[PDB]
DNA sequence: GAGAATCCCGGTGCCGAGGCCGCTCAATTGGTCGTAGACAGCTCTAGCACCGCTTAAACGCACGTACGCGCTGTCCCCCGCGTTTTAACCGCCAAGGGGATTACTCCCTAGTCTCCAGGCACGTGTCAGATATATACATCCTGTTCCA
DNA sequence: TGGAACAGGATGTATATATCTGACACGTGCCTGGAGACTAGGGAGTAATCCCCTTGGCGGTTAAAACGCGGGGGACAGCGCGTACGTGCGTTTAAGCGGTGCTAGAGCTGTCTACGACCAATTGAGCGGCCTCGGCACCGGGATTCTC
């Protein structure tokens, strides 16, 4: 068996080599319909606004995951936690 | 040549609200530069509303979709009922 | 024929007419409709009182009788949604909200 | 700074040109140095300047490098940002016609 | 490998002559917004003066031309061996005018 | 009798007490089942800051009531 | 004619995190990430989200198109290419 | 005028205080009342 | 007399005239120069040919006789001056730049 | 109904630059956003200009200067090289 | 006119230490002088080539503070209070 | 001995002394002479208005602030007291100036 | 408890905030006319709901290990204070550069008409490329071996 | 006894070929948008003039910057432990695919009508200039508060 650390540098390259869509198409829509319905009711949505929709989620979790990885290296850590994520939001001036 | 600010407007909003407090020019400059740009801001709102919508007329219905997308929460709630309230008085009289 | 404001006709304080002019004059579409410029000017006078309001309370808070930068940047700043409207915005002579990490204060 | 005008250079008459009927020869090797791409070692051809080095290279040899990785010069480790940072020397491209054809 | 080339001087001299002063490149230095090379005291001395390219007129900088020009040793190199005798006439140049002026 | 003590921090929490029970009391309890130093409390009820002799039947509390607690630090 | 949709972020899985993590370059992760990258794709969605409604309950429709999507983004500063516009 | 509510404290202020006397709020405007999601006990 | 296109008078591929319909049509400004269309057609050339020649360039260099939105991406976030041009656009199916942290690294 | 597009153009550039590539409809439509963005910037910024300095007109100056403010560095010298090209081409018939 | 050369010197470390004062900063190391200078001369350079080329497009000589304004609001840091 | 504070009861007075202040913290002319230096590069015998070196030193210093703000978060999120380079550099690449 | 910082109070001055008056130009009122869009009608397409099947992926559990989190010790580098020095700041003067305004005229672009070919919708053949299969190379790890 | 070096098995991965295929690139009809001519009216270029404000220099007066000193607190490194996380396996769940059917609603077309641009006359609202008296900056003196 592998030391740990190995298999998550192979998926580090994997998935930065590839261009693909990481999440279910199914419940990322069940879930961008449900939040829309607290806003209008009986809406309908295209397949191509729900496709950029998740293209755009990604694109910023992939971003925020990034500056994570920064502020945890900042720290002496090789371990993301959520402090890190709220300093990198707070200096991002999302909240 | 004559320089059009909103000094004489912002001075009767605040005799209405506060009738024994001055205000300084500073802060009047302050207070112009804040209504130039907000106005600019709702109505290159509403000019791209316009556009997208193949619309040749700037209208209140457009005015009140970009006062809902650039102000938050209960601003734009007060700020919407404002608005209706004068353009039926408008009307009306 | 009598003149009567279009401000006075709607009840606002803001100039309906030249909020009319400067919407056509602005480049911003070929035709403007009617209560257009009295909504904006109803929207404008709105936020105007809100700010002028709460500036107003914070500077008499302080037992003065004159609006200043400071007491405008106290206001927007302690105002959330103000703040949020304005997170872009830098006013003159305003200064900062005093604010220390407690962290960097001694307890027991 | 750094190019005030000497003594010697304020006053400094041109070199005359030689226009008697003589030829040059060269060796294959008397501009070695002088004429080898830092990349490929090889005899230049369509030869590109950096703009604040001034180092000469190959077209290809230095498009290649600079999109492998390493934006920076091969020969001084001087950055460059991109293509853009490169001029074409037609003077260099005309000499190396002549003299080597 | 290529072989031993013998060429007359006159094909390459107007390719390698100074526009500015009509003699053999002296410390030659190039003006990188268009790569356009002249004598260090040629073009030093018209920069003084104007701040296109004698060449091409292109601007050479707004303010400050002599922020874009640089000593070129390639070119150095390529005159001093290209040319026979340029050297040693050069050299003994300098040494008779600082034999009398130290 | 309950009654209910909001604090600002959202959390209700219900106590059973009693009309004729004392402030001296209530604050008892309410260090004894939250840790909640006496000196750090302060209770508004109907506009009003309890004052330290008095007892609920003197502002006239009744069943379900609602007090509002304050933490300041001392 | 539908009732109400629940516990559909629990549909963003664990595995799922881990990939995007994964192509940002994050080497190790903790337990709490999930959750808060939950909450962090719930808000950017909701705010997204209303801003397309908005722009499509001013056009009078009743679908959501992806040209309104991309004028959302557009606006919150996220522009984006290949949808469109 | 006369004595005015709080929002986050219920208790009573007077007309001339414009922070409240026990948890110190700024007083509101007369349509948008202040929220309680800023501070906390500590 | 033959019509000739503006476009083929400034030597250009872009549309000079669709361009200054689209200026007129856009509500910029009260009138338009004669001018400024073939200017603005220029710009856009050249980006577009700046940007074509790196995809291109990628585009071969994979192997891929064809430009993918990958190798858009590869192009424009390998120079610095695209980068910042387009630092706050999202490209759809572009992926990311492989770049790992050097402490990540084992030792 | 058409709908235009800078497809042809874009392709006529390709072959021009690379002879034997090819490229796929995403990236077409990629391109034609990348291209509609840039013109919208270089417009806005332009018109901006015109409503600073009380003009009337929109010229080459304005998109000379506002090429200069929005490109960076070398992107914007060479554009600004074309551009005046272009435009002595042009008007040199 | 003067060379005008070496210049940023004249932020000082009194007033570095008093902007981190303001800031709320309990300590200072050595080296954040020389780091703040930086990013200063960098911010400026930007500011100040907007502005110029704002006042070089209206064909004036005279740098105004309404050119300044104009070059912060493209930038994204809009000032008020000065027109 | 003659009396002697602690460090850190200075640092503490000075921030809330400047927090409460309001007037600006950096030298009229030093600053003016840096901004004319940088100018001299883009062209050449300019003028300036004085609200113009105003506006800019409003600019720089409040730019400043908000900088100094985000560095001492960082240096409090590395478990630390005293700001440093690493705190600078890292505040500014994830603000996206680097 | 001694010592330095800062709030609380009372005077004083000075300058600018607010009120008042004159003018002029821009918002009102009135009418006409052309077209933007509001409404009704129709079409057809693409969004929603449903089915069954297959297998890819998520879930749950166990185990070992390596990494996060105190804890201690040391030493060196900011902090606070005193003394010297230096140049910032304020008040004053003087000159002329250029920003701001006005008047004339001229030429450049909007608007209209007519003509025609450039580009878009539509249809179709062919090959670039995803996918499948097999293989040798680069990584990785554990168990074994020789020297300290 | 451990610690550095090495060999062999397992696994991911780039490399070499064959399948077939759905999207790319090309050819065609035509119709709508772009090009050629011409007019006219106002935006803008050009020349002249005024005076506002920017630049440059001078002399005191300190407020603030610079330099040196002693020392204590904080940054950094080494250590130990035990807890949370990576890796692997077997089981369960449901997502993705291919197909069917229905119909709500987006998109296009005709009409006709009310609404906004444009032009004239005009008169009152708002901007420019002036003037004065009270609010705030600074002054000094106690009293309170925070540190060591
Ligand atoms: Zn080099
Ligand atoms: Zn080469
Ligand atoms: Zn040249
Ligand atoms: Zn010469
Ligand atoms: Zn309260």
């Amino acid at each position: 068996r592998y030391r740990p650390g190995t298999v998550a540098l192979r998926e580090i390259r994997r998935y930065q080599k590839s261009t693909e869509l990481l999440i279910r198409k199914l419940p990322f829509q069940r879930l961008v319909r449900e939040i829309a319905q607290d806003f209008k009711t009986d809406l309908r949505f295209q397949s191509s606004a729900v496709m950029a929709l998740q293209e755009a989620s990604e694109a910023y979790l992939v971003a925020l995951f990034e500056d994570t990885n920064l502020c945890a290296i900042h720290a002496k850590r090789v371990t993301i936690m959520p402090k890190d994520i709220q300093l990198a939001r707070r200096i991002r001036g999302e909240r | 040549t004559r320089k059009e600010s909103y000094a004489i407007y912002v001075y009767k909003v605040l005799k209405q609200v506060h009738p024994d407090t001055g205000i300084s020019s500073k802060a009047m400059s302050i207070m112009n530069s804040f209504v130039n740009d907000v106005f600019e801001r709702i109505a290159g709102e509403a000019s791209r509303l316009a556009h997208y919508n193949k619309r040749s007329t700037i209208t209140s219905r457009e005015i009140q979709t970009a006062v809902r997308l650039l102000l938050p929460g209960e601003l734009a709630k007060h700020a919407v009922s404002e608005g209706t309230k004068a353009v039926t008085k408008y009307t009306s009289a | 024929a009598k003149a009567k404001t279009r401000s006075s006709r709607a009840g606002l304080q803001f100039p309906v007419g030249r909020v009319h002019r400067l919407l056509r004059k602005g480049n911003y579409a070929e035709r403007v409709g009617a209560g257009a410029p009295v909504y904006l000017a109803a929207v404008l006078e709105y936020l105007t009182a809100e700010i002028l309001e709460l500036a107003g309370n914070a500077a008499r808070d302080n037992k003065k009788t004159r609006i200043i930068p400071r007491h405008l940047q106290l206001a927007v700043r302690n105002d959330e949604e103000l703040n949020k409207l304005l997170g872009r915005v830098t006013i003159a002579q305003g200064g900062v909200l005093p604010n220390i990490q407690s962290v960097l204060l001694p307890c027991k | 700074k750094t190019w005030e005008l000497s003594l010697y250079e304020l006053q400094r008459t041109p070199q005359e040109a030689i226009t008697d009927g003589l030829e040059i020869v060269v060796s294959p090797r008397s501009l070695h140095s002088e004429l080898m791409c830092p990349i490929c070692l090889d005899m230049l051809k369509n030869t590109m300047t950096t703009k604040e080095c001034l180092h000469r290279f190959c077209a290809d040899c230095i498009i290649t490098a600079l999109r492998s990785g390493n934006k920076e010069c091969p020969t001084c480790r001087k950055k460059l940002v991109s293509k853009r940072s490169l001029r074409p020397d037609p003077n260099f491209d005309a000499l190396i016609s002549k003299i080597y054809p | 490998m290529h072989r031993t080339t013998r060429i007359k001087i006159t094909e390459l001299n107007p390719h390698l002559m100074c526009v500015l002063c009509g003699g053999y490149f002296i410390d030659a230095t190039t003006i990188i917004e268009c790569l356009h090379s002249f004598c260090k005291t040629c073009i030093v001395r018209y920069l003084e003066t104007s701040k296109y390219c004698p060449i091409c007129d292109v601007q050479v900088h707004k303010t400050r031309p002599l922020l874009n020009i640089r000593s070129d040793k390639t070119l150095q190199d390529i005159v001093y061996k290209l040319v026979p005798g340029l050297f040693k006439n050069e050299m003994k140049r300098r040494r008779d005018f600082y034999a009398a002026h130290p | 009798m309950q009654i209910f003590v909001k604090t600002l921090t959202g959390k209700t929490i219900t106590l059973e007490v009693e009309p004729s029970d004392t402030i001296e009391n209530v604050k008892a309890k309410i260090q004894d089942k939250e840790g909640i130093p006496p000196d750090q409390q302060r209770l508004i009820f109907a506009g009003k800051q309890l004052e330290d002799g008095r007892t609920l039947s003197d502002y006239n509390i009744q069943k379900e009531s609602t007090l509002h607690l304050v933490l300041r630090l001392r | 004619h539908r009732k109400v949709l629940r516990d559909n972020i629990q549909g963003i899985t664990k595995p799922a995190i881990r990939r995007l993590a994964r192509r940002g370059g994050v080497k190790r992760i903790s337990g709490l990430i999930y959750e808060e990258t939950r909450g962090v794709l719930k808000v950017f969605l909701e705010n997204v989200i209303r801003d397309a409604v908005t722009y499509t309950e001013h056009a009078k429709r009743k679908t959501v198109t992806a040209m309104d999507v991309v004028y959302a983004l557009k606006r919150q500063g996220r522009t984006l290419y290949g949808f469109g516009g | 005028e006369g004595f005015w509510d709080c929002s986050v404290c219920t208790f009573r202020n007077s007309a001339e205080a414009f922070k409240c006397s026990i948890c110190d709020v700024r007083k509101g405007t007369s349509t948008r009342k202040p929220r309680i999601n800023s501070q906390l006990v500590a």
